[PDB]
């Protein structure tokens, strides 16, 4: 019922050490990010954009739920290392052509139908 | 049963080997190359003269969309829809309703043809012979809207291409 | 037949006609409106009713296999004609 | 054909068979001759490719 | 067997495959959950996912097995199931010219053992599995995308993934550069219910409720 | 088949081969284009009487997997009798 | 209990008395073919569509009628049970019009589907078909009789669930219509319902005429709100926009029928 | 062939280049002239036979080296016996009907369709809702002019 | 038993951050799980014997080009199919969609007498047959 | 044994030049690891069946030609091939165990089709 295989952690504080260690490795690689893509944000911009995706996924307890975000953020660094990503992928972490959707009701009620 | 390709033993006779090494220093399977090439030289060209000769057809070719009608000009379709339901890539849009003479006609017949695939299928499924692929295959345009045909543009391509249409029929319908 | 609104944009055989407040006719200007001129409805029309001494007569359409398939139509009404319901046609019963 | 368990009649397999064998011809043509063009020679394929 | 429309049924096949069915259930009980031959005369071994190294190794390389040809590895995402997925081996034998297929299933948490080095061919084929469907694969040399785009989100061959996605790219000439925007379609794909009300098949009925 | 004798020698002669006998450009041993009505057989249900489709229905007979084994003295078994080694071509067994 | 024991193709079923063979046959999930027969009205059995092979006796039962007796093997697959469904429906498409394209029961109709689960794949007929005269009944229900099955599944429900006795059979024989005789409407608060329970497109709604086909519509399970009874109907919707109103089947409110107003 | 056959220049492109063993090849799950050029004598047109294959006569070319000139080799002599499996094809062709004469899997002809009410019935109802198909999984494989297609349809 | 050291979690299965699917559709959406209804048009019940996922449906407005129904819902044509209800609502909680479910109907069982048609002193009697 | 072939046809699989000597030394051995597998499991008896009918025929065809079509597997490399990964099973067996029973029977409805 709650016996299960696990992927790399065995608990939260095994799977904790393996989020700070991807987290270096992605603070350590914004500098070149920013410098081999010829990026126009600056570094404490894409700093900032790693600790947002970050602190989205803070409310995670699961050590096998956490394992697979390590692994699918180890393999978005490693494009991003080998320049298998384009100037696009990177820089589609920002939304920079989307006009910023309304939050409150007030402005969601105006423009359409949706929540 | 097989056969092997390349599982052979040059004989080592002196005469064989001479021959060999005349064909190494002399080149003579390098000049079979060029003779072959020398050859085609002075064979007529395969090439058409294109747009004043173009490349056969049969009449099964399946070129642009046509809406068909009766020999008394009626139109042949009924909204039945199952062109719009058995188009593999959903180009076919229908919208239908009763005639001012009761009818069971279509007031939309589009065929986004950048969707279409140009396999017949519609035809094959239309019971009416309604929608059909016509011989026609140069319709390229400069924009991409001029190819979101609708009924208009169908029941055009078909007064314009019914003579030719028609006689493709003729000559195909004992197969299908 | 083709028609006119008073904007002068033909009418189509669906009835479809932009009004005069529609932003969409600018797609029109430096171009044509395609409308074809042959409609159904009136051709259809103009093609006499047969006479047919039976009380049930049968149309495919004409041409065979080429036509539609064959339906069957009963005549017994005397104060209307039968209509094929695929291409139309009228039949009617020899003075009944 | 297996899932639904019929046969297809003997006329169709021969047809299947025979254009099985054309479409061979049509893939070896491409195969070797873009093969050649890759390593350099260039004419082959202009050959092969009105057969 | 004369009529022309209805297959022909070979028995003889049928039985022989149901014979080694039964021989790789008697040599590997340990992993071995269930064994079945189709009326198509195709042999399929259902095993516990702890056991596809022992099961592909066994088949690999036993004397009589000698199934030394993968012929395919695929997923099927079945939602109504605990395991939604069913990770599918097919096997090829020269030796005794024959085919089987090994079934196992797993979760989305759960990690399925690496078959490479078993088969070779199963590096690429792991990997379209991991892109497409989202099953992680251990031990495995190098497990990326392999289909889909580069920071690509979701495994779209999961049931539950839309046919058109979450994202459509175009050219922003404002940026210079081809941006991802949430999808918009000018026509929307128009949903089918073709399913018939009525009873297709009896042989396959299931007991009521 | 226009080109003269003499070039006719000369292509002949440099490719080694006869090429006037196979031309690969076709002529009027083409079939014609207009060809007259056919006329297709029919299958073998095309039946009026005992024709029932009880008796020729292929999906009907279709049945769900045989278990063999299922978890809810004698000989080793391979999956089916050994490939039978091939035999060298009569025809041409070394290219 | 009373229960008396029948089998199913050799599954047993426990079954009150009174029970039918149809109806033995759904509690195994096993839904027998039926033109006539409604749960709903008075069972007719005259589309003998139904017929079912019972183990050692020499004759089919009609299914819908016959009460199920101790101890009988119902064989719902056999040849006999097969070949008398071949027949019947063979019987029914002897005379029905090939307006399939031109019918707005193409798609979800009954006599489509049994076709071609229970029946053959082409015709020995080789005569002239009948053809019977339209009927006005009224600005709601287009009739098409050419196509009507003689089902009597209209009459049943015009005369038991909406107590008006104006539908009925005249003549006999193959020349036997469903009509009104004389020139009357069948205007009633529960006349659209007629439509529904008629197998073919011999009755069909005329504001839908034409407008859809049923593969295409998106089905929503909503309430109808012109009344306080509160009857469940289907919204049929096609690229946003309403075509038609179904009901949805309740028990305790509203059946499987709705009002015209709803519909 | 007179023109890379022999050639020395093609030889050297082709020759001893992309060596594959027959084990690797196999465990690699190649398939089609990539087992055949390194010797491994399979073909599913003569093993698992499918349609009339098992009613022509043909040879299946086999390397010797495993090299990019063998399966070059094995793709000019296979363009060979498909011309020799034509001629059979054409000679051996049977007179019939062109599509299983069962017509709630095949639509029935158009002159079927307009006449009879049961053909009607399948076309209007293969062409909208389409065929059912049993449950169940196969995978089916050909000899596809490129190596082993298949399909593993549920 | 198994030799493959398992690990003991104990907390809700939640996927929700490894599915990749946007915010926007994981919290406002509405999942209906339940059995179609039958088609009132046709007497097949094969339709009602599988329970149903289907999401609330968002606006669909007309192309300005040739007016054809465009929408920006993504999961507008997502119907997922369940063995049974208590599947449907595994799933559903495993995505963190909110759900509402429907109770099957099911039609309940009648006395159908063909005797009746024609009796001596009760209002079934048919005056047509 | 008669002349020596000079190629297998199988590229990278060298032409052995003591078929006979090596087939026995690497059946001895499979018969040598089956025995430290238990008495009552199958895959001792099967494979001790199979092995022992290969040896025998080995021991009673000293000519090579004659005794690849009685062992009717293909070329006598091949044979010798797999021999040897019969011998890397068994090895591998020992430490797997599948004679034990079934480690986990499935959920109710994990192999039910259709859905
Ligand atoms: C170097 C050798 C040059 C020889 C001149 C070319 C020639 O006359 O070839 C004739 C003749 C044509 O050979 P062919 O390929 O069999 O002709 C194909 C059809 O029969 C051809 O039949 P056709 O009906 O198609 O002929 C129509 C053609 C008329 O065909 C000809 O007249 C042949 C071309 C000569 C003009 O009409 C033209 O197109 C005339 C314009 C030709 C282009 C202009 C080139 C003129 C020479 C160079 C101009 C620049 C200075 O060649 C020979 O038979 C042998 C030529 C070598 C003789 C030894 C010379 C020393
Ligand atoms: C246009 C107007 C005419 C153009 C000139 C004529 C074309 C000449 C080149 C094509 C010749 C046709 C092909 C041919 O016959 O060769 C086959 C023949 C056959 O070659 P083979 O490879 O089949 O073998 C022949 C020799 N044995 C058998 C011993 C191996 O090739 C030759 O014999 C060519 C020999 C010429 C060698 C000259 C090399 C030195 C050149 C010095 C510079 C001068
Ligand atoms: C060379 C002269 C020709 C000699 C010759 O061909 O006579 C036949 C003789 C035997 O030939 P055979 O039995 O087939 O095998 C060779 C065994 N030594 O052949 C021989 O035995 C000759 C043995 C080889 C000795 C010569 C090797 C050096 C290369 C000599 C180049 C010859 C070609 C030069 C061009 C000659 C024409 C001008
Ligand atoms: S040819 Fe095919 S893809 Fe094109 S409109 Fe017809 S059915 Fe659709
Ligand atoms: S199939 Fe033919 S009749 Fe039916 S909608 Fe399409 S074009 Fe019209
Ligand atoms: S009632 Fe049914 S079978 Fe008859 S024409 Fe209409 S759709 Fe076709
Ligand atoms: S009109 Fe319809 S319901 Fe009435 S008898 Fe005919 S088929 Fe039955
Ligand atoms: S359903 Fe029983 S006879 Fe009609
Ligand atoms: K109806
Ligand atoms: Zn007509």
């Amino acid at each position: 019922s709650t016996s299960v295989k696990p992927i790399f952690s065995r608990d939260m504080n095994e799977a904790k050490r393996r989020v700070r260690e991807l987290y270096r490795a992605w603070y350590r690689e914004v500098p070149n990010t920013v410098h081999l893509f010829q990026l126009d944000i600056s570094v404490k911009q894409g700093r900032d954009k790693v600790r947002e995706m970050f602190k989205k996924n803070a409310h995670i307890t699961d050590p096998r739920v956490v394992d697979l975000l390590v692994i699918k953020g180890k393999m978005e660094l490693e494009e991003t290392i080998k320049v298998w990503k384009q100037r696009t992928h990177v820089m589609r972490f920002f939304h920079e052509t989307e006009a910023p959707r309304p939050k409150d009701f007030l402005s969601k009620f105006y423009v359409g139908h949706d929540p | 049963t097989y056969k092997y390709v390349n599982l052979r033993e040059p004989s080592m006779d002196m005469k064989s080997v001479t021959d060999r090494a005349a064909q190494t220093l002399l080149w003579t399977e390098l000049i079979r190359g060029l003779g072959m090439t020398l050859s085609y030289l002075f064979r007529e060209p395969a090439t058409i003269n294109y747009p004043f000769e173009k490349g056969p057809l049969s009449p099964r070719f399946r070129g642009e969309h046509a809406l068909r009608r009766y020999p008394s000009g009626e139109e042949r379709c009924i909204a039945c829809k199952l062109c719009e339901a058995v188009c593999p890539a959903q180009a076919i849009t229908i919208e239908a309703e009763p005639r001012a003479d009761g009818s069971r006609r279509t007031t939309r017949y589009d065929i986004d043809m950048t969707k279409c695939i140009y396999c017949g299928f519609c035809q094959e499924a239309c019971p009416v012979d309604a929608i059909v692929e016509g011989p026609n295959f140069e319709f390229s345009t400069e924009t991409h809207e001029e190819l979101l045909y609708n009924k208009e543009k169908l029941l055009n391509n078909g007064d314009k291409w019914e003579a030719e249409i028609a006689a493709n029929i003729q000559a195909d319908y004992l197969y299908r | 037949g083709v028609r006119t609104s008073p904007t002068g944009e033909k009418v189509t055989h669906t009835g479809q006609v932009y009004d005069d407040g529609d932003y969409r006719k600018v797609r029109f200007v430096g171009r044509q409106k395609e409308v074809n001129e042959n409609f159904a409805i009136d051709l259809i029309a103009e093609q006499p009713v047969s006479q047919v001494g039976s009380r049930v007569i049968s149309c495919d359409g004409g041409g065979g296999a080429l036509g539609h398939p064959r339906v069957y139509i009963n005549l017994d009404k005397e104060t209307k004609t039968g209509t094929c319901g695929y291409c139309g046609l009228q039949f009617r019963q020899q003075h009944h | 054909e297996k899932l639904l368990n019929i046969r297809p009649p003997p006329r169709a397999q021969w047809i299947r068979v025979l254009f099985g064998e054309i479409t061979r011809l049509l893939n070896h043509i491409m195969a070797v001759t873009t093969h050649a063009l890759d390593i350099g020679a260039m004419t082959p394929f202009f050959w092969m490719f009105e057969e | 067997d004369t009529r022309p429309t209805v297959r022909p049924r070979n028995d003889v096949a049928h039985k022989q495959l149901s014979a080694f069915g039964e021989y790789v259930a008697e040599i590997l009980p340990k992993y071995v959950q269930q064994v079945q031959v189709s009326c198509f005369n195709e042999l399929e071994i259902c095993i516990h996912p702890d056991g596809v190294i022992p099961v592909l190794t066994f088949l690999r390389d036993h004397s009589n097995a000698q199934f030394k040809s993968l012929a395919d590895l695929t997923a099927v995402d079945i939602p109504t199931r605990q395991n939604r997925f069913e990770i599918v081996y097919n096997l090829l034998s020269l030796r005794f010219n024959s085919r089987i297929r090994v079934k196992t299933y797993t979760d989305e948490l759960t990690p399925i053992e690496s078959s490479v080095p078993v088969y070779k061919a199963a590096n690429w084929y792991e990997r379209e599995i991991w892109d497409m469907f989202g099953v992680f694969f251990a031990n495995h040399p190098d497990l990326r995308r392999i289909l889909t785009d580069y920071g690509f989100e979701g495994h779209p061959f999961r049931k539950d993934f839309p046919l058109s996605g979450y994202v459509e790219l175009r050219y922003d000439d404002e940026v210079k550069r081809v941006v991802a925007e949430p999808v918009e379609l000018a026509q929307e794909f128009r949903k089918f219910d073709l399913n018939s009300p009525w009873e297709a098949f009896p042989a396959y009925r299931q007991p009521p409720e | 088949a226009s080109a003269t004798r003499f070039i006719q020698w000369l292509r002949n002669w440099a490719s080694g081969r006869d090429l006037q006998a196979k031309l690969q450009l076709r002529y009027q041993e083409i079939s014609k284009r207009t060809q007259p009505p056919p006329k297709l057989p029919v299958g073998p249900s095309h039946k009026l009487s005992n024709n029932y489709y009880c008796t020729r229905d292929g999906r009907r007979e279709a049945m769900p997997p045989s278990i063999v084994m299922s978890s809810q003295e004698k000989k080793a078994v391979s999956p089916a009798p050994p490939i039978k080694r091939w035999e060298l071509s009569q025809d041409e067994p070394y290219l | 209990s009373n229960l008396i024991e029948v089998f199913v193709d050799g599954q047993s079923v426990m079954v009150e008395p009174g029970t039918t063979v149809l109806q033995a046959c759904e509690k195994v999930g096993m839904q027998i073919p039926r033109f006539c027969y409604h749960e709903r009205l008075s069972v007719a059995g005259n589309c003998r569509m139904c017929l079912v092979e019972i183990e050692k006796a020499p004759k089919v039962v009609a299914a819908c009628a016959m009460p199920v007796m101790k101890g009988w093997n119902i064989l719902t697959n056999s040849e006999k049970t097969k070949k008398a469904r071949e027949g019947v429906m063979e019987f029914l498409l002897a005379n029905h019009p090939l307006d399939c394209p031109i019918c707005d029961q193409g798609g979800e109709c009954d006599l489509q589907d049994q076709s071609m689960m229970f029946g053959s794949d082409r015709s020995r007929f080789l005569e002239g078909k009948r053809a019977v005269e339209d009927k006005n009944i009224g600005p709601l229900v287009k009739t098409i009789m050419t196509r009507c099955i003689q089902c009597t599944r209209c009459i049943r429900f015009a005369s038991e669930i909406a107590g008006v006795d104006d539908l009925g059979t005249t003549g006999r024989g193959n020349d036997m219509q469903v009509g009104t005789y004389i020139e009357k409407m069948f205007m009633s608060e529960l006349s659209g319902n007629i439509i529904d329970i008629c197998p073919v497109g011999a009755l069909t709604s005329k504001p839908y005429a034409f407008t859809a086909r049923p593969w295409e519509t998106r089905k929503t399970e909503s309430i109808d709100v012109m009344d306080a009874v509160g009857s469940n109907i289907v919204v049929s919707t096609r690229t946003g926009e309403v075509m038609r109103i179904l009901p949805r089947m309740h028990e305790d409110i509203n059946e499987e029928w709705i009002s015209d107003k709803t519909r | 062939e007179e023109m890379l056959t022999n050639n020395r220049i093609w030889r050297n492109r082709t020759v001893d280049i992309g060596i594959v063993t027959a084990e690797d090849a196999l465990n690699y799950g190649f398939s089609g002239v990539m087992l055949r050029g390194s010797g491994i004598q399979w073909d599913l047109r003569k093993t698992q036979p499918y349609d009339v294959y098992d009613q022509v006569e043909f040879d299946v070319p086999i390397g010797s080296r495993g090299d990019c000139y063998d399966r070059y080799l094995c793709r000019v002599e296979e363009m060979r016996q498909s011309i020799r499996i034509i001629s059979q094809c054409l000679n051996k062709m049977p007179p019939g009907e062109i599509k299983v004469d069962d017509a709630k899997v095949s639509p029935p002809k158009r002159a079927e369709m307009k006449t009879s009410m049961e053909s009607l019935i399948h076309h209007f109802k293969l062409y909208t809702e389409g065929y059912q198909v049993p449950p169940g999984a196969t995978y089916t494989a050909i000899e596809a002019p490129k190596g082993e297609f298949g399909v593993y349809l549920v | 038993t198994r030799d493959t050291q398992l690990i003991t979690v104990d907390e809700k299965l939640d996927i929700t951050t490894i599915t990749g699917v946007p915010e926007e559709h994981i919290k406002t959406r509405k999942a209906r799980i339940f059995v179609p209804a039958r088609n009132n048009m046709q007497s097949g019940v094969n339709n009602t014997k599988k329970w149903k996922m289907e999401f609330d449906t968002r606006e669909r407005w007309e192309n300005p080009l040739m007016g054809w129904a465009s929408t920006a819902d993504p999961l507008s044509n997502l119907v997922l199919t369940f063995s049974t209800k208590e599947d449907a609502v595994a799933f559903a909680e495993k995505n963190g969609w909110s759900y509402d479910v429907e109770e099957r109907k099911v039609p309940k069982p009648k006395s159908k007498s063909y005797g009746a048609n024609f009796s001596w002193n009760k209002r079934t009697r048919v005056s047509t047959k | 044994a008669g002349l020596l072939k000079k190629t297998t046809g199988l590229v990278g699989l060298a032409v052995c030049e003591t078929p006979h000597e090596r087939l026995k030394i690497l059946y001895t051995k499979i018969l040598d690891v089956l025995g430290h597998i238990p008495k009552n499991a199958a895959y001792r008896k099967y494979t001790e069946q199979i092995t022992n009918e290969k040896l025998s025929m080995v021991k009673a065809e000293p000519d090579v030609k004659k005794l690849e079509e009685r062992l009717q597997g293909g070329q006598i490399e091949e044979v010798i091939l797999q021999a040897e990964n019969e011998l890397s099973l068994a090895r591998k067996m020992i430490q797997w165990k599948p004679w034990e029973p079934l480690v986990e029977e499935p959920p109710a409805s994990q192999w039910k089709w259709p859905i």
